[PDB]
RNA sequence: CUGUCCCAACGUUGGGCCCGGUGAACUGUACAUUCCAGUGCGGAGUCUGGAGACACCCAGGGGGAAGCAAAGACCCUAUGG
RNA sequence: UAGGGAAACGUGAUUCAACCUGGGGCCCAUGAAAAGACGAGCAUGAUGUCCGUACCGAGAACCGACACAGGUGUCCAUGGCGGCGAAAGCCAAGGCCUGUCGGGAGCAACCAACGUUAGGGAAUUCGGCAAGUUAGUCCCGUACCUUCGGAAGAAGGGAUGC
RNA sequence: AGUCGGGUGAGAACCCCGACGGCCUAAUGGAUAAGGGUUCCUCAGCACUGCUGAUCAGCUGAGGGUUAGCCGGUCCUAAGU
RNA sequence: CGUGGAAGUCUGUUAGAGUUGGUGUCCUACAAUACCCUCUCGUGAUCUAUGUGUAGGGGUGAAAGGCCCAUCGAGUCCGGC
RNA sequence: UAUGCCAGCUGGUGGAUUGCUCGGCUCAGGCGCUGAUGAAGGACGUGCCAAGCUGCGAUAAGCUGUGGGGAGC
């Protein structure tokens, strides 16, 4: 398929967005990402 | 008012371009062109750039491969930053 | 629903 | 060390389309029963291999001349094609 | 020790089929520790590396059968799978035909032989499939 | 040709986008209308009372 | 024309069976080694009388549990659709 | 005296996809439009921004709740033998051993696919269901009927390699 | 549709090298549309996922990767909106 | 006799389309319609991609009450409730 | 005395029960419009390290003034 600008800076975000739970934030919260997001699995937006 | 230039990208493919074709890779507005690309450029690190290859990266912004003239040094003007 | 169980 | 004749009649117990690799096996249980060694032990020069899978996988001769030699600190026999 | 990745580099370096490199089994280490495509040219370069020979089917057998047929054998009634019209196409045929009987009786009308008229006569006959071949043609141009 | 499993193969046509005006994936990018805010027919925000209880 | 049949046999491959690993579901009021009879809301493992019955486990083909699965489509009824 | 190749770094021919250009035939069917190009020269210089570009494209990257035996468009239709063939079978190039659990018992009964069964030959069965028979090509030859087109590969007989 | 050697490793039937043996031939090869959306590459891993195992991976974690005046979009108009 | 090459023409697992029998395999499936063999069409009222139009007592229908996203003698969602 | 039945003991599985309340539910008093000076809502950004939430808007968990507050942040 052929993505616009704006689908790709999207889809660039929903990409970051499915990063961990920093090692710190652990710790500084004396102790899960609820948004994570399989490419197979899950299905995004568009 | 948004800035042309957000700061370079140092990886090493971005070194190799560098070290071997006089180019300096930058993460740049992605609401600017090649052109605009140019001048800021030039006017930030005093130098004659040549051509400038643009793409919108996966990461949101837009990255520029600067090739500089022969008469500057890239490895030298990335050293002094 | 359709004579022998169920055709 | 010694030259023995391996029958590999008993392969034929095993589908055809396999007899190849049962035929490989029955070697390296009869290598293990009569040098006093542990299968584990019986290493068979690809020279076996190769003979043994010589007409394909499902045409495997019913003998195979094979020497082999006992040694080691363990006890393990190495053979080959002859 | 994985050298898959190698074995691409390689495939594309040597530029062979991916199945065809060989990786000589007593340096695999070495192979593993090549990274770039550099490193892989120059292990190319000491050997180690190798592209293995592409075979072709052999035509000889098929040559021989085909001296044979040249020759009219191995055509019988027992070795025709397709039908007639299917092994001689007959428009074709015809058109192979009519021409050389064209040709002929253009030539022996500039070389004189016929007049344009004898020519006219025969040349409608020819396109009225009256001669078999051009010898049954000059046969018949022969009174 | 059975209507269920075999039948969702061919089913690879894109309608229903992130719509620009509530940010839902209901712009039918065909239709140019959103199912969800009625962007693109209507000025005014898609909205109907029995989208909850009558009393309510 | 032929294993459709008289009338079945042998064979081939994948299972089946044993071993390592992985590992569900259907179903379950309770009790439960049953069998022949009888009785009972007239179609009982459980009541009554007899008979039989040492426990546990493997494989099998499915006789019974009016087996499992589905608040009978037939039929009637409803001041139903 | 670009490039590429370790090297040689060919020449002719046949058949000829692509591509080019003609002729004929059909319609109670008539087979887009617009932008644009041409028409309308040459030199030198400048400018040519913006968006897409990874990868999969499927018996694991798509839809089907799944790493689903299903579904899903285009181009490669000119690789070799074969033969009528873009057919079978076999084999390159390329791909693969991931239609992804294995080990053991001559490996029983039973089941799935299947081979061969003497004599008989549809007696089976609602019914020849299932299976089997026939078969490619050439020659000879061909009934009733018929809307004269057909029936027709009727049927039947012969041939077949090296 | 594997087999024998061997490699790596705490651990190897299935991760890798070689050999032998095979499988796919309008596809099990090559290029792609839609669609997916980072699945691509690299390194480090095995708690999860993988019809067994795994040192392997489309899995987990971190980095990196997509460069166009002359390929597409962009322009034109089609049914039609 | 030849030429010509017509046809909702013939043979055909060319591609592609279809779906007659096995009432086979499957029937907690590979699969909420699959698998295998057999079978029909395959220059046309042909098959197919993409784009586009028709909307619920309304469409669409070479008509089977067929089809309108596993939903049809009146789709689906929410509301009346 | 194997397979095993019943009740208990120790450990587990499970998360009931009891206690607890940063949330709900309902009543009541006060108050009550926003937007082309572009609202409401949404998208995308924004942190040294930043996935979520909140805040904020390229001056991006913020900048200025006045008052309060105060030794912490
Ligand atoms: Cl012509
Ligand atoms: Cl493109
Ligand atoms: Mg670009
Ligand atoms: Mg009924
Ligand atoms: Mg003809
Ligand atoms: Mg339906
Ligand atoms: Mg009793
Ligand atoms: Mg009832
Ligand atoms: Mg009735
Ligand atoms: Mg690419
Ligand atoms: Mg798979
Ligand atoms: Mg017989
Ligand atoms: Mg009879
Ligand atoms: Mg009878
Ligand atoms: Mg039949
Ligand atoms: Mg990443
Ligand atoms: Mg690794
Ligand atoms: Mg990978
Ligand atoms: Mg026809
Ligand atoms: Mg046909
Ligand atoms: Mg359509
Ligand atoms: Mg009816
Ligand atoms: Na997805
Ligand atoms: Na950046
Ligand atoms: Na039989
Ligand atoms: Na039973
Ligand atoms: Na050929
Ligand atoms: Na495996
Ligand atoms: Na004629
Ligand atoms: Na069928
Ligand atoms: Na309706
Ligand atoms: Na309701
Ligand atoms: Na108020
Ligand atoms: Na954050």
């Amino acid at each position: 398929g052929k993505k616009s600008k704006a689908t790709k800076k999207r889809l660039a975000k929903l990409d970051n967005q499915n990063s961990r739970v920093p090692a710190w934030v652990m710790l500084k919260t004396d102790r899960r990402n609820h948004k994570r997001r399989h490419w197979r699995r899950n299905d995004t937006d568009e | 008012s948004w800035d042309v230039i957000k700061h370079p990208h140092v990886t090493e493919k971005a070194m190799n371009d560098m070290d071997f074709q006089n180019k300096l890779q930058f993460a740049v507005d992605d609401r600017a062109s090649k052109g605009e690309v140019a001048d800021a450029v030039e006017e930030q690190y005093d130098v004659t750039v040549e051509q400038v290859n643009t793409q919108n990266t996966m990461d949101g912004e837009k990255k520029a491969v600067v090739r500089l003239s022969e008469d500057d040094d890239a490895q030298e003007v990335a050293s002094r930053i | 629903x359709t004579x022998p169980f169920x055709x | 060390e010694r030259v023995v004749t391996i029958p590999l009649r008993d392969a034929r117990a095993e589908p055809n389309h396999k007899r190849a690799d049962k035929a490989m096996i029955l070697i390296r249980e009869h290598l293990a029963k009569h040098f006093s060694v542990d299968e584990d032990a019986v290493r068979l020069d690809p020279s076996i291999n190769e003979a043994a899978w010589a007409r394909g996988r499902a045409n495997t001769p019913s003998k195979i001349r094979v020497r082999a030699a006992r040694f080691e600190e363990e006890g393990e026999a190495i053979v080959e094609a002859e | 020790t994985d050298l898959s990745a190698q074995k691409r580099l390689a495939a594309d370096v040597l530029d062979v089929g991916k199945n065809r490199v060989w990786f000589n089994p007593e340096r695999q280490g070495d192979i593993a520790d090549a990274i770039t495509r550099e490193d892989v040219r120059e292990l190319v370069d000491e050997g180690a590396i190798q592209a293995k020979d592409k075979k072709g089917n052999s035509r000889g057998r098929a040559r021989e059968r085909q001296k044979k047929r040249a020759y009219g054998h191995q055509k019988g009634a027992g070795s025709r799978k397709g039908k007639a019209g299917a092994r001689q196409n007959s428009k074709e045929d015809w058109e192979s035909r009519i021409r050389a009987q064209r040709t002929k009786l253009r030539e022996l009308r500039d070389e004189g032989t016929l007049s344009s008229s004898q020519y006219r006569d025969l040349y409608d006959k020819a396109g009225g499939g009256e001669f078999d071949s051009v010898a049954d043609l000059e046969r018949y141009i022969d009174a | 040709t059975g209507a269920g499993t075999p039948s969702q193969g061919k089913k690879n046509t894109t309608t229903h986008t992130k719509c620009r005006r509530c940010g839902e994936k209901s712009y039918h990018t065909k239709k140019k209308v959103c199912s969800s805010c009625g962007f693109g027919k209507s000025a005014k925000r898609r909205d109907y009372e029995w989208q909850s209880k009558a009393g309510e």
